[PDB]
């Protein structure tokens, strides 16, 4: 459990249930990495770059020359309305699931 | 020469208490003076003095020649500028020189739209046949351009016409081996002229051209090559790649004239800010050396209000020159291989508009053929040994024979560091031929003239980028950008931003350490220098050593006189307060605060009166607080700070918004806010601190309990010594601490009993042996002693040593000045 | 003293003497640490030369050997790394023989060491005490495992590339990883290599 | 102006009362906004 | 959102009047009949490229050829002139070349004759504007009959500028020299710099300027585009201005192969597809039968990096090239080529060779 | 029902702004937020520490004080913005601005924006954004399509 | 899509005037679509190049370390 972990008070929402972006002294974290965000508010990464974090770095481990899916997310966070894999391209919803039908080859309109 | 200089010359020789001062021009400067600044009388034009001024001192800003010459009209009107001075075109509508007297052929009934020049009316009136026939190097402003050059026929000595040559023989001078083979018996002759293109005195420098389609002969490669040479030489004379500046001249002749006030000037030519009449008021001046309309006696303020316009707009370094110029090495390389001055010049002299520039590298191709091109040969490098003397270099008039008297075989009052100019004509010549410069050429030709009027004034500007939010700076007193500028928790005085806590400024001792250890990394390994050390605060540390000689030092880390003992031996050496009295001692008859400091070289308790620390640091006859009861007026006063700040918004004194602004370092100023204890309470809050944050939350906390319907101060003791045995007073963990406060290792039952001074130090010092010294002056280890404590806990009265025993006083393990006093008789002295 | 100083065929000479006394070594150490033997100036030839030698002598062979006393295990190993220090000269003796026998507090070093040194050399002196006594630097007695105060646990050196830890000589008296590990990979590998 | 500057007015082209160049001539616009505008051929 | 154009002017003016373009002989419809000289009608087609919110009609004449069909005895010679006539209906892309790792059976749009170049010139714009010839091998997967690999107009209308995508065959089709007097050479090096001449000279009958070509390559075939950087043409009629090479230089350790390498780098293609390897007359002459099925699943062979990793490119020759790419820019300049020359870390001789692996497994 | 932008974002029958109504609404309500600020501190219900406490975002909540903001926990530069109109309020209307942007009368950007005070009046293009100073004659910009047709 | 669009105007500057950061060979207006792009001179002081990212920024020394193992280290090994 000691595994990863001033004048800081966290935030807390209801029944406990720590909340998700603590502020203090100008900086602002929602704890995970690659949250600081000084001045303003960060963005909590969405389901999109949850799985876009996982794939690249699971992308380290395919060897040179193979490659496999790494969803692309928007500016937001939302999945991109269609998802490649390899000339095979499915317009996906929006927690990044492919929709029935709709799964035409790379390279043309959808 | 002119009116003023037969008079300034005539009084020289004579010797009347008097002499003319004129500036450059030749005209008599408006405020003249006596023999020794007495009386500063003004003048006009003619030479005559204002009946109504002959005031002792300096006269506020007299009258000027136009206006001078105006009212006299009263008792045709000229227009004066602003500046004082003519207007440019009078008004029948003609238009005038800069002295008052008409240009010749400009009566018109309108305005001119643009007439000529000081240079243009003397090359038309050279057509018309009053002059030597050699037209005058005009600058493509009209004005004259600062480096002359007038052919000489070689035999009987007459300048080489060139109005007639040129209109009629143009090809002889595409370049300079035609030029020989149809006037061979011809020898240049470059000089400096002044604002009126009259020759300079002395800075005739004959050159030869033996061995080295355009118009007006000023623009062909014959004379930009002829002048390139010029420079050249001149940096050798003059240590600087031009010709002497409108300050130099009149300050050569200020100091050969010994007059009441010598300019003041600085080697990048320009008038100095401020000059400083010997004798009488100083006053800054501007460029062009009118005196400012008062100043008889830098940039924050507008940065400041700026940037809170960008406030007020409410919801919804120059540009692209530092990413072409210095990102990239075609700068970083320009100044390494000397001076800003030296290579801002250098570039003047050379290519002296950007559309020469641009011819210039599009027909070279070549870095290294560039200064055989540039000088018609390797000229400057055959400067740099003189080589040229006997070369290039003949009779003219600038008297090599003295120059070289001097040296081993200044021209306007230059000192000449013959070994610097060698240095830095040698770097020109590196710099010229380096395959960076032409990529620079190539840049700072690009850059709109707007922002850099021509590629002198493109290096500065890149010079001034060399490093280079909804942030707001501080402002000191009369701009004066303040020190530490916090914004947003950060606080950064500038290479050291520090979240939270103000940060401390880099005092001297800090600076000259970071200066000593940047310049360790240029040393040999193996080999070192002096890089002082500085204590926590930033004070230099009393003691300096350097290679077995260890001195002491006094405040801002200057070897003490004496003390300059052998490293490996005890130095005892004034003690901060001592150095800081003898400091006080001197900058307080040099003016024409005493710190007084006990025996044994400690901080007297009492200071002034009022009484200190032992670090000597202020501390608000007055008896002063022990080692607790300082520690617990700190809280009694947060607590009142505390209520003081629920009293003021009980007031509703203070905005809402404005406690946030703070937070952000965005306290805005009573200066602009002249409406209104304000800022008092601002002060508080500006340092985004812990004890900003824990002063909130307690008045916050106050606000919203005793509205509508604490603070651990430290227990002590009778005498303000620290209480063994500290609680927190509710639902108290009752920790205890040592006896200055510092705590040594919950609900619990039996609240803890802690042992006093000098139990602790008893069991310390029975335990391990640590024991504690008599005399304190070097003991021997039978000074040292175990303390002897009595029942209840303090010191017992008289401790005892295995060399002898002393009396102690029960509050603390130190020494009385002697049976053996009590504690009621040590505490009634 | 005896007047003969630096010359030309020194700087040739001395890079020779000190990183071979082989061919092929030194063309990879010419390269890796860039000692420009040609360049004609001791100011940098020699700044950049006596920290090829720091590595090949000095700071590999004693991260070599903990590693190999670590490994082949022979008992606990705690390494150190003393940062470079510009202030004392004058004293022959570095930043961590300096700090762990109390220079700091000798009555002739009265003030020329600030209180942060005479802090950190306490805290330095307590670490190498605990050593002597124990064998292992956090605890003063062998018999009793009780956690340091004073500073921040010393952590055992492991040999793993994961995690080597060592103790930076610093105020704060920092753990760190990977002492050298571009530099000592080049001595022990690539040269140890090369040398067959 | 010797100094640097009976009824004195500095005015100053872009107490302090707006008002505009002439030729142009001001609007009902008394004192704040836009005005003056360029007065026409009439 | 939009693109908003406007003039740039030395300084402020009263009237400002512009004169519109005149679009030259053959455009102005939506089926642009350029006429050609020497060889006649060249009629493409139009296509309105939307870029912000804002839309640029664009003509394409895709597929335009630069040589004849290098097929059956035109396999391993120079390119030569197509001496086509009348109306070349230049309105679909065509068929890409052989490259390594084709999947089999061959996909449809592979062939041998694959030196057509296709021309992307937007409506109408200045009248002497700027060219890129960029040399790409369309790959397996791109291209949908309908509309060609890099599509270009995109950076054509962006820039207001012709993009020519020239193709050109590469693999032992390009290069298969012998180091050799009677089969060396670089066949898809001479292939490149005719789909040069062809836009120096019929490239005003499009908008075009011949004086502001600006040679581009991509991966790996910008190691054989950057050969045009050394090599010396007649030095009076200069085939580009600038080169964009991304990611590859002459430089590069495989930018040419030494003929003692190629002379046996062939020989292992001649003995692996069947050929006899006796002299260069009998063994070229018996590769020109092969199918270039057979010839190509053979090339994949040879050259995965894990065995041989036969490369095949521009071998010097004397002719076209003479000295070493190395050696070559040793020598002084003698013209001013700039050059935007880069990189990508997604690059690497593994992921150029992709293709062939699949191909392997 | 209620209205929202073309991104499907709540946008506070309910015919609602344009381009730049949206946009001028949201300095209405700014102007609104520090003149709410400036009344509460008239009012004198909120202490000048809780203020900086929340500029820490160390904001108190009324579970743990039952006794009994949001524009300030968030330390965003609006936030700084309210707080100094709000404190240059106060002091200037106790003793004794905000650029919104003109709209033409169908809701859409006017295409010259004036600072209307000083103003260095810039036109902006058919959605707010400025297309490339104390001038004389403010300058006259192209319309929305003026400026299409230009590029066209 | 916004990206890609500040590099089409890089490599068309380039086409058309031989400068990325200039798109007229006749007029050096600097660019304000994207941040400069400065020229590569190979001093070590800096060379600098463009990371075609997001942000488009200049940066320096594109390989030092394994450049200089290629040109200076092997190339040496190769005699
Ligand atoms: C010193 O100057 C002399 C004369 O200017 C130089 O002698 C000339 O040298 C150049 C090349 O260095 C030759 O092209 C000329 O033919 C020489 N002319 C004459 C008359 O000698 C000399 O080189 C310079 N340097 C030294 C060291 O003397
Ligand atoms: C220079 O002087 C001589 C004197 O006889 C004169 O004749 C000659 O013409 C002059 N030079 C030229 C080039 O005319
Ligand atoms: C040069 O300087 C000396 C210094 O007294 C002077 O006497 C001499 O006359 C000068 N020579 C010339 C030619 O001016
Ligand atoms: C604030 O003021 C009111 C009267 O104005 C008073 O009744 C109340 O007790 C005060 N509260 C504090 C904390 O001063
Ligand atoms: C093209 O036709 C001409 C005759 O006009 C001929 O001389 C030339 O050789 C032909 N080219 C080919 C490839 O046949
Ligand atoms: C520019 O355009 C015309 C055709 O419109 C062409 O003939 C001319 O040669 C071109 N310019 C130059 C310098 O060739
Ligand atoms: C609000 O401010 C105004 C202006 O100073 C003042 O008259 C008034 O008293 C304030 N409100 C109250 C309740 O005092």
């Amino acid at each position: 459990s000691s595994q990863g972990c001033s004048l800081f008070v966290p935030a807390c929402t209801a029944e406990g249930s720590y909340e998700e972006v603590q502020c203090f002294a100008g900086d602002c974290w929602c704890e995970l990495a690659g949250s600081r965000v000084r001045g303003g508010r960060p963005r909590c990464p969405t389901e999109c770059e949850k799985q876009r974090a996982r794939m690249q770095s699971l992308l380290g481990s395919q060897p040179a020359g193979s490659s496999l899916f790494v969803p692309a997310c928007t500016s937001k966070g939302n999945f991109l309305p269609v998802q490649c894999f390899n000339s095979e391209c499915y317009c996906v919803d929006t927690e990044g699931q492919p929709i029935p039908g709709t799964r035409s080859a790379l390279g043309e309109p959808k | 020469l002119r009116p003023c200089e037969l008079q300034r010359e005539r009084a020289f020789l004579k010797r009347e208490d008097y002499v003319p001062q004129c500036a450059e021009d030749g005209s008599f400067q408006t405020v003249q003076c006596g023999k020794d600044g007495a009386s500063c009388w003004c003048v006009d034009a003619d030479g005559r003095e204002v009946p109504g001024s002959r005031q002792p001192g300096r006269p506020a800003a007299c009258l000027s020649f136009c206006q001078l010459q105006k009212q006299q009209i009263l008792l045709y009107l000229p227009q004066c500028q602003d500046s004082g001075d003519y207007s440019p075109v009078q008004c029948q509508c003609w238009c005038v020189d800069a002295e008052g007297m008409e240009v010749y052929g400009t009566r018109q009934q309108g305005r001119p739209a643009r007439c000529p020049r000081s240079c243009e009316i003397r090359n038309r009136r050279l057509l018309h046949g009053v002059g030597d026939r050699s037209p005058p190097q005009c600058s493509p402003d009209g004005a004259f351009r600062p480096v002359q050059c007038k052919f000489v026929n070689t035999t009987d000595m007459m300048i080489f016409d060139l109005v007639h040559s040129y209109s009629r023989f143009p090809d002889a001078f595409v370049t300079f081996s035609s030029f020989r083979s149809r006037f061979p018996e011809v020898s240049g002759y470059c000089y400096c002229a002044d604002s009126q293109g009259r020759e300079l005195a002395e800075t005739g420098l004959e050159l030869l051209l033996d061995e080295i389609l355009a118009s007006t002969f000023a623009e062909t490669t014959l004379y930009r090559i002829l002048q390139r040479r010029f420079l050249a030489v001149q940096l050798v004379i003059s240590g600087r790649f031009r010709c002497p500046t409108k300050c130099e001249v009149e300050r050569f002749a200020a100091t050969s004239f010994r007059h009441p006030y010598v300019p003041s000037c600085h080697p990048d030519g320009e008038y100095q800010a401020a000059q400083c009449q010997q004798g009488g008021p100083c006053w800054c001046v501007d460029s062009r050396g009118q005196e400012i309309p008062g100043t008889r006696q830098q940039s924050c303020p507008s940065e400041r209000r700026r940037a809170f316009s960008r406030l007020r707009f409410g919801p919804s370094c120059p540009p692209s020159i530092k990413e072409l110029f210095l990102d990239s090495g075609i700068f970083q390389p320009m100044l390494q291989g000397v001076a800003p001055e030296s290579l801002k010049e250098a570039i003047r002299g050379l290519f002296p508009s950007r559309e020469l520039a641009r011819l210039a590298l599009q027909f070279t191709t070549n870095a290294k053929r560039l200064q055989q091109n540039l000088f018609g040969g390797r000229f400057l490098v055959k400067v740099g040994q003189f080589n040229l003397s006997g070369a290039l270099g003949t009779r003219g008039t600038f008297n090599f024979s003295h120059f070289f008297q001097q040296l081993g075989l200044g021209s306007f009052g230059f000192e000449v560091n013959l070994q610097e100019n060698q240095n830095a004509l040698q770097f020109l010549s590196s710099f010229l031929e380096l395959p960076e410069f032409l990529l620079f050429l190539q840049h700072a030709i690009s850059v709109p003239e707007d922002i850099a009027r021509d590629l002198g004034d493109v290096m500065e500007m890149v010079f001034s980028s060399q490093g280079c939010s909804l942030f707001v700076p501080a402002c000191t007193a009369e701009g004066s950008y303040e020190e530490v500028q916090c914004f947003a928790g950060d606080c950064w005085c500038a290479g050291s931003r520090v979240r939270g806590g103000r940060p401390r400024c880099p005092t001297e001792c800090e600076k000259q350490r970071a200066r000593m250890q940047s310049l360790l990394g240029s040393q040999p390994a193996g080999s070192s220098l002096f890089v002082p050390a500085c204590t926590s605060k930033g004070n230099f540390l009393p003691v300096q050593c350097f290679n077995s000689e260890c001195y002491c030092v006094d405040t801002e880390g200057q070897p003490i006189p004496g003390t300059r003992s052998a490293l490996g031996e005890p130095k005892k050496c004034p003690s901060p307060c001592q150095l800081q009295a003898e400091r006080a001692f001197l900058g307080t008859v040099r003016t024409l605060y005493i710190p007084q400091c006990s025996a044994s070289g400690q901080w007297s308790p009492v200071q002034c009166c009022w009484c200190v620390d032992e670090a000597g640091q202020k501390l608000e006859v007055p008896a002063c607080p022990g080692s607790c009861e300082e520690v617990k007026l700190r809280v009694l006063q947060f607590i009142r700070e505390a209520e003081e700040i629920v009293t003021y918004s009980n007031s509703s004194r203070f905005p809402l918004g404005e406690s946030f602004l703070a937070a952000k370092g965005i306290r805005l100023t009573d200066e602009e806010l002249a409406f209104p204890s304000r800022e008092t309470f601002l002060e508080k809050f500006l340092s985004g601190s812990d004890y900003a944050i824990r002063l909130a939350a307690q008045s916050t906390f106050d606000f919203y309990q005793r509205r509508l319907v604490s603070a651990y101060l430290p227990q002590c003791d009778a005498f303000g010594g620290w209480e063994p045995v500290q609680c927190h007073a509710a639902t108290g963990h009752c920790w205890c601490v040592d006896g200055k406060g510092e705590y040594v290792p919950a609900r619990s039952r039996q609240i803890p009993q802690c042992p006093t001074s000098c139990e602790r130090l008893r069991a310390s010092g029975l335990l391990s042996s640590w024991k504690q010294a008599g005399v304190q002056a070097e003991p021997s280890p039978k000074d040292l002693f175990i303390p002897t404590c009595l029942e209840t806990g303090e010191f017992a009265r008289l401790q005892a040593s295995e060399a002898g025993t002393w009396c102690v006083d029960p509050a603390s393990g130190e020494g009385v000045p002697p049976q053996c006093p009590s504690l009621c008789e040590v505490l009634q002295s | 003293s005896q007047g003969r100083t630096s010359s030309k065929t020194a700087f040739s000479q001395a890079l020779q003497n000190s990183l071979g006394g082989d061919a092929g070594v030194q063309a990879a150490a010419t390269w890796y640490y860039s000692l420009e033997h040609d360049s004609d100036d001791x100011a940098s030839f020699s700044r950049a030369l006596e920290q090829a030698t720091r590595d090949y002598f000095i700071i590999c062979p004693v991260i070599d050997m903990a590693s190999h006393w670590a490994r082949t295990v022979r008992g606990n190993v705690f390494m150190y790394h003393a940062p470079e220090s510009y202030s004392h000269s004058s004293l022959e003796l570095l930043t961590d023989v300096l700090y762990a026998f109390g220079l700091p507090f000798y009555p002739a070093y009265e003030g020329q060491f600030t209180l942060e040194e005479k802090s950190l050399s306490l805290k330095i002196m307590q670490y190498f005490s605990n050593f002597i006594r124990s064998g292992n630097p956090n605890y003063p007695h062998e018999f009793s495992r009780r956690a340091p105060e004073f500073a921040a646990p010393w952590p055992d050196f492991v040999p793993r590339d994961g995690a080597e830890s060592y103790k930076e000589l610093s105020v704060l008296l920092p753990n760190r990883q990977g002492l050298k590990k571009a530099d000592c990979s080049f001595w022990s590998k690539y040269i140890q290599s090369l040398k067959a | 102006t010797a100094r640097g500057f009976v009824n004195i007015t500095w005015k100053l082209q872009l107490r302090t009362q707006f008002g505009c160049l002439e030729g142009f001539g001001r609007v009902v616009a008394a004192s704040d906004a836009l005005g003056c505008v360029k007065c026409p051929e009439g | 959102q939009a693109q908003n154009c406007r003039l740039l002017l030395h300084e402020e003016a009263t009237y400002i009047y512009r004169k519109p373009n005149i679009p030259l002989p053959g455009f102005g419809t939506s089926s642009p009949s350029v006429p050609i000289a020497t060889h006649g009608q060249l009629l493409g087609r139009s296509q309105a490229i939307q870029v912000g919110t804002s839309w640029k009609p664009v003509d394409q004449f895709l597929g335009v050829p630069y040589a004849a069909p290098p097929l059956g005895e035109k396999r391993f010679r120079a390119p030569e002139h197509l001496n086509w006539t009348g109306s070349w209906e230049a309105t679909k892309p065509r068929a890409r070349c052989w490259q390594p790792g084709i999947r089999t059976p061959t996909p449809p749009g592979v062939s041998e004759d694959c030196l057509y170049l296709n021309v992307f010139v937007p409506q109408n714009m200045a009248p002497n504007a700027s060219v890129l010839v960029f040399f790409h091998n369309a790959a397996e997967g791109k291209g949908s009959g309908d509309r060609p690999a890099v599509d270009g107009s995109f950076l054509a209308a962006v820039g207001n500028l012709i993009v020519v995508t020239a193709s050109y065959r590469t693999g032992i089709f390009g290069f298969l020299s012998s180091g050799s007097s009677e089969l060396s050479g670089n066949w898809g090096l001479l292939d490149q710099v005719v789909a040069l001449t062809w836009v120096q000279t019929h490239i005003q009958a499009f908008g075009g300027d011949p004086r502001r070509v600006t040679l581009a390559a991509d991966r790996g075939g910008a190691d054989i585009a950057s050969i045009h950087l050394v090599t010396t043409r007649a030095a009076n009629s200069r085939l580009f201005r600038r080169a964009v090479l991304m990611g590859g230089s002459a430089l590069s350790p495989a930018a040419v192969i030494r003929p003692e390498r190629a002379r046996q780098q062939a020989a292992a293609l001649a003995k692996e597809v069947g050929c006899p390897s006796s002299s260069v007359q009998e063994m070229v002459s018996c590769l020109r039968q092969e199918p270039a099925r057979i010839l190509n699943d053979a090339q994949t062979k040879l050259l995965a990096v894990s065995g041989p990793f036969h490369y095949w490119g521009p071998v010097v020759d004397g002719q076209y090239l003479r000295e070493t790419p190395a050696r070559v820019l040793q020598r002084a300049p003698r013209v001013k080529v700039d050059l935007l020359i880069g990189s990508s870390q997604d690059d690497g001789l593994i992921n150029r060779a992709k293709a062939v692996k699949q191909f392997e497994e």
